[PDB]
Formats: C-alpha cells, structure tokens, sequence
C-alpha cells in the first residue's frame, strides 16, 4: 500500500480538532432564519397574480 | 515491516474516526424535528406549469438560472446550448458545442458568461457580449466534468469524475487551487452564499466542505448509502442539502458537523437527480428518477408537494433568486417553469 | 407588444435551426468504442477516415512526423530502463554511454526532435546485444507493439527529407483524455463513431449516457494473455457492458485485436498462462477460439441477445474494410423497422 495512509491520518486530525455546536442551538438558527424571510418567499407566501411574470 | 507500519496507521485512523462519531454524538442534545415540532406545516400547496419550453432534442442534463430571475440556460446532448427567456418562451441564443456530450452547464452573475461541460473532460467557457463564440477552454481534467459554478467572471470551481474539484483563474486559463481526498466520482458541487466555502457530492457516500482561499477539505459528512448525486446550501450558509440514489434527502449542518435531518418516503425507491432550496431554505426541492419533483418541508421533515410534468426522469432544478419560480429539466426534451 | 416582436423572430430563426439540425441529426448511425487501453481502439478511428474518407494525405502525415519519433524515442527508451530492473548487462560496455546521452537529448525538446546525432545514438542502442536480449523478454515489462516497428525503420525514418506513410501514422500511440467524436459516410449512411479515449472514472456514471446508440465496438488485445492479468481484466469490463441494461437494444460488436501478434506469440508463450486450466494444444486457430469462447460465454442474455465477434488486425487497412463491410450488414439486418 502507499504512504498516503499517512495523509489520511494527518486529515482526520484536522476532521478531529474543530469547534462543534450542540444541535438545538443550530436547529433554532435555521427556524429563525426561515420564520425571518418566511414573508419574502413567493413559493410559501401567495404573491398576488397580478404582479407575477407567470400569469 | 511495511505491513507493520500500515496496521498502525490503521488503528490510529479508526481511533480517530471513533473520536468525531462520539464528538458528534456529544454534540446532539436535540433534533431538528423535535424543536421544530411547534412551527405549522406548509401543508399541500399545489403549483402548475406556467411555461413549457421546447426546442430541445435531447436529454437535457442540466439548467442553471440567471441571477436576473429572468434568463435561464440548459444543455442537452444534442448538441446544443440554449439560453431562454422565461417569460416570453424566446429563444435568445443557441450555441453548437464542439462536443455533444455535456455533463453540466452554468451561468455566470454578471451574466457575460456561460460554461458548459461533460465527456470531453472540459470546461469551456462562452462569451455572450451578434452571436456567441467560445472564449476560454480549461483542460486538465482526467475524468468527466460533472459540474461548474462561476464565483465571478475570472473564476470558477469545478467538479470531476476524476475524483477531484477544482478552482479555476480563467484570465490565465489555469488551475489554482485543487481539491483532494474523494475516494469516488464527484457529481456536484455548491458555493457558499459568499463563496468562502463549498460543498461538493460523490460517489464515495460523502459530502465534503472545502475552504476555497487555503484550498483545503475541512468537515467531511456522512451517512448516504449510495452516491451524492446533487448538493446545494441553506440560504444563510450554515447548512447544506444532499439528493442521492439511496432515494433519500439529508440535511446537514456545519457549526454541528453532522447530519440534521433525512427527507425520504417509503414508496420512494428512485435515485434523486437534483436539489434546490427555496429563498427562505423552508422549502427543498428535489428531482427523482420517477419523473417527478417532490416539494419538501425543510424544517417539518414533510412533503409539501409533488410536482409531475414529465414523461422521462427530472434531471435538474432550478430556483430563480427572487424565488417567484421554480425550473425542472428532464430526459424528455422539455423544461417546465413552474409557479 | 411592439418592438420586442424583433425578438420573437429572432427565436423563430433559432427554431428552425434547431429543426434543421435534428433531422440530419436523425439519420446518423451512432457507433461506440470501448475497451482497455491500447486496444487499437485509436487505429480503428484512424482505418474509417483511411477507408471510408480522403484518408491521410502529405500534410495530414506530416502533422504526425513529431509524433513518429516522439512513440520510437520513448520506446527505446522503455527497454533501456528495464535493462535494469532485469539486471541485463550491455553486450558492448560503451552503450552505456549512449544511453546516458540518450537519456539527455531526450531532454533537449518537450517535442520530438530527429538529428543525426539521436539517431546515431538510438540506432547503435538498438542494434545492441543486451538491448535485443532486453526486448525478447518484454512480456515482462510495458512496451510498445510499435516498437520494434519503428526501431528496424530508423534508418527511413532518420532521414532529413522524411514523411511518414500511411501504415506510419496507423502505427502510433497518443492517449487522450477527452473523448474523441469522428464523422463518415458509407454506403450513403452518416456515422458517428465515439472514444471514450481514457476517461478515468467509474464507467456506472455515464455508462448511461450512451443509451441508444446503434452497436457498440468492444476492442480486445489478444496479445495481453501473456501480459501481467490483463486479459481476465479486459473480460470483466466485457462483461459489464455486453449484459448492461441501458445496452439491451444496442448491438454488441466484438473485436478481437492484434490476432497478428497473437499468432506469433502463441509459438513462444503458452495459453495456459493465462487460462491454467486450458488442456488444448497451443495453435493459432484453436487458442484463438478458445478465448473467443470465453468472451462469448460472458453473456447471460444469450437466449435474447447476440454477440458478433471477429478476428481482426486493426493495423491492416484490407482487413478491417472487409470486416467492417460485415458490421454494416450486422446493423442494417439487426436493426430496421
Ligand atoms: N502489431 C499490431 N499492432 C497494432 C494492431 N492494432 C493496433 N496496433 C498498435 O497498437 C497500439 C494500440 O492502439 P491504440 O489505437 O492506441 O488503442 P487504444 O489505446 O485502445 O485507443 C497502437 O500503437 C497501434 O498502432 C495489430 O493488429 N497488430
């Protein structure tokens, strides 16, 4: 085999060494995200038929 | 003796991998669908084609919006590059490829520019400013280009079958930074919103974050049982999508490094060609083999709709940046816009 | 609704184009090329512009003058390297000499150039004992089947004044990575044929973009068998793509390749090297079938579909017209409707 094995071990130690967030507070970051522009997306909020292009 | 050094840098591996799963698991004091379970779900809302674009004679293999929320192109393996209007089902422009097959296509910010690629191993760029003609062709790839995105006129990150992604300085033609480590096929790949990151599918079950700037792989994730076909980045850059042959969606998140939230259906079997959010990231839009589109809550974990236009398998996707439509390419020829 | 009418024509325009396009598009025949490098998958490509087009003309030969002595420079050059590795003394100990200045006029061009010194050096390395000694052992090493081509032409091709023939240019060796697409016609039908060339990949991924294409050629090496395995190598490709089901409507055409190496070399090397359990006599014609057998056997649609084999040298303009001729007959009979 090659010396790459070696490599890979190096890089699971920088996958190793990192800063990691319990999940909720990631979880609530991307609800607040979502209910934030939740008015500004055409799919979820109804824009009137007048003013789209597709009409 | 060589066997000797290999079994310890063998169990130093399996050490190390030991580490990230209990960090990771360490790291899940909640899940997403427990916190979210107070939010109201999009329920069903249904959509319709709006406009059928036609004039392809081919596979179309993929799309790619224009920033404008207006322009839109696709490529086909006939042979044939066409830039649409969407709202006047014009055909703006029509360029012949030297090669016919094209993996992949995409279309610059500023809108000057347009690249396509596939079995030629190239990425060939297009100047839009009568007709068009091809400006730059960048070589060096071994394998199949499966995909391109423009961070800007002069540059571009690439991905290939060759197992490698790449960022390209289109001025001098070169290679600058390239990326390492995929044991598989690169299918896709996704830039961060502000292009300091992206994300990149394989055949190798993973997804991996690379730092562009100092060219390296930072976070790599996990779970898919079969290959990453699609990848695409929540809206605020914190969390990525992932489309696969398992049938299967999965989300994940960085600062966490691990998986969110899977987005699958019993009954769904088919392997997922495409994945796109929505402008808020609440809706996530995924093309299958099946010839259909699924609408699904990001959030809810729930399918918010389906969307059937097409007599072959849903190859691409696409969200226009103004998030007013959404664009399906498939295996029969036809693109679909749909609101 | 207005001026932007001048738009809507321009459209038009276009979409007559593209219909234009599509229906000469319709009536060409689609023809694959697959198998392992240095298949003579490159030859054939070349044999259908000799064949069925203007061929290769002065020019179009004179393109591939630095490609001539690029392939007999890195040939040479290939033995010389293996000498060692055999532990193969020289037969004169002053060819060492020459190797080494070999070795740094292969350095003074990134293109191959000829002078009379090279040709000097290269020629005096050839005619060399322990290099010849070197060469009949090149089973054991990567090599060139050009090789010993071009080495016993040096003399014509070391000439100031040269241009290679046509049997030159069929005779050499270029990978590309990209695949290569070529155009011609034939007895009034349009062909494209398709090489992959070296596409470096998993095949599962874009194995589909190929479906529907009118026959797959599939070339074999029959002078692998000897090669460290390289045959048994080029079976399990075959038989991923003969039983794939994207191909199940297309026809699976196979060549086996280099059958004038082969011959030859079964005098030498036995089958038995490569298929242990082979208790038939070693002869052109019964290992050859033996093989073929092999190959055929691959198919587990044989109730359904067809394998259509041939015994080929690509090299040979004649012979690959004549067998060529049976190809179209294949895909007019297999497919019309
Ligand atoms: N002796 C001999 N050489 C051949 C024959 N067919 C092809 N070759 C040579 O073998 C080499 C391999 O062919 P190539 O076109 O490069 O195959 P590819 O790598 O699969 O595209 C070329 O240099 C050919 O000139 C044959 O029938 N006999």
């Amino acid at each position: 085999s090659i010396a790459q094995a070696r490599k890979l071990v190096e890089q699971l130690k920088m996958e190793a060494n990192i800063d990691r967030i319990k999940v909720s507070k990631a979880a609530a970051d991307l609800m607040a995200y979502c209910e934030a522009h939740a008015k500004e997306d055409p799919l979820l909020t109804p824009v009137p038929a007048s003013e789209n292009p597709f009409r | 003796s060589a066997m000797s050094e290999l079994d310890q840098l063998r169990q130093e591996a399996e050490q190390l991998k030991n580490q990230i799963r209990d960090a990771r698991k360490a790291c899940a004091d909640a899940t997403l669908s427990q916190i979210t379970n107070n939010i109201d779900p999009v329920g069903r809302i249904q959509m319709r084609t709006r406009r059928t674009l036609r004039g392809h004679l081919a596979k179309i293999y993929a799309m790619h919006w224009g920033t404008d929320s207006r322009l839109l192109v696709s490529a086909s393996q006939d042979g044939k590059l066409i830039i649409w209007d969407s709202y006047t089902t014009n055909k703006v422009h029509a360029i012949p490829l030297r090669s016919s097959w094209v993996m992949t296509c995409a279309y610059a910010p500023s809108g000057n520019y347009v690249a396509c690629g596939g079995l030629d191993n190239i990425c060939s760029i297009y100047n839009l400013k009568g007709n068009v003609r091809v400006s730059r062709e960048l070589a060096g790839h071994t394998g199949y280009l499966s995909c391109c995105r423009f961070l800007d006129d002069n540059q571009i990150v690439t991905s290939s079958g060759d197992t490698t992604c790449a960022l390209w300085d289109i001025e001098t033609g070169q290679q600058t930074t390239t990326f390492t480590g995929h044991t598989g096929d690169v299918m896709s790949l996704s830039l961060a919103p502000d292009t300091r990151l992206f994300v990149s599918g394989a055949c190798d079950a993973s997804a991996k974050l690379w730092d562009v700037r100092e060219g390296m792989c930072r976070q790599t994730f996990t779970g898919h049982e079969s290959d990453i076909n699609a990848i695409c980045f929540f809206p605020n850059g914190n969390a990525f999508a992932t489309g696969s042959d398992d049938a299967t969606c999965r989300l994940f998140d960085l600062r966490a490094d691990q998986e969110l939230m899977t987005y699958s259906h019993d009954n769904i079997i088919c392997g997922i060609t495409s994945v796109s959010f929505s402008k808020s990231g609440r809706l996530l839009l995924a093309g299958y083999d099946d010839f259909n589109c699924n609408v699904w809550d990001a959030l809810k974990a729930d399918r918010a709709g389906v969307l059937a236009g097409h007599d072959n398998r849903v190859s691409c996707l696409g969200v226009t940046d103004d998030g007013m439509a959404v664009a399906t390419g498939s295996w029969d020829s036809f693109l679909k816009i749909w609101n | 609704s207005a001026e932007d009418k001048a738009a809507v024509e321009r459209s038009k325009m276009i979409d007559r184009n593209l219909r234009e396009d599509g229906e000469k598009a319709a009536r060409e025949v689609k023809l694959l090329l697959l198998g392992a490098g240095e298949s003579g998958k490159s030859t054939i490509v070349k044999q259908m512009k000799i064949i069925h087009e203007a061929g290769y003309s002065e020019e179009e030969c004179k393109q591939y003058k630095a490609v001539v002595y690029s392939n007999t420079i890195q040939s040479i050059i290939a033995i010389i390297r293996a000498m060692g590795r055999l532990k193969i003394d020289f037969g004169d100990a002053a060819r060492a000499d020459d190797a080494r200045q070999l070795f740094v006029l292969a350095g003074a061009a990134e293109e191959g150039f000829m002078t009379a010194e090279l040709a000097g050096v290269i020629k005096r390395l050839w005619k060399d004992s322990g290099v010849q000694a070197c060469f009949n052992r090149s089973r054991e090493y990567q090599l060139n089947d050009s090789a010993a081509y071009y080495l016993n032409d040096l003399d014509r091709i070391a000439q100031p004044n040269y241009i290679p023939t046509q049997q030159d240019v069929l005779r050499t060796r270029v990978k590309t990575t990209g695949i290569v697409e070529t155009h011609f016609t034939f007895k009034d039908l349009h062909f494209k044929m398709f090489d992959v060339g070296a596409q470096r990949s998993e095949r599962k991924k874009w194995i589909h973009c190929f479906e529907g294409v009118t026959a797959i050629i599939f070339c074999v090496a029959l002078s692998d068998y000897d090669l460290v395995n390289r045959m048994h190598e080029s079976m399990k490709l075959f038989d991923s793509i003969c039983n794939n089901k994207w191909f199940t409507d297309t026809s699976i055409i196979l060549f086996l390749n280099k059958k004038d190496l082969f011959e030859e070399k079964i005098k030498k090397s036995p089958l038995t090297i490569c298929y242990p359990e082979y208790a038939g006599s070693n002869t052109y014609e019964e290992a050859a079938a033996y093989i073929q057998c092999q190959f055929e056997d691959l198919n587990k649609r044989k109730d359904t579909k067809e394998i259509y084999t041939h015994f080929t040298c690509s090299t040979d303009t004649k012979n690959v017209q004549f067998v060529f001729d049976a190809v179209t007959d294949v895909i007019i009979k297999n497919n019309l409707k």
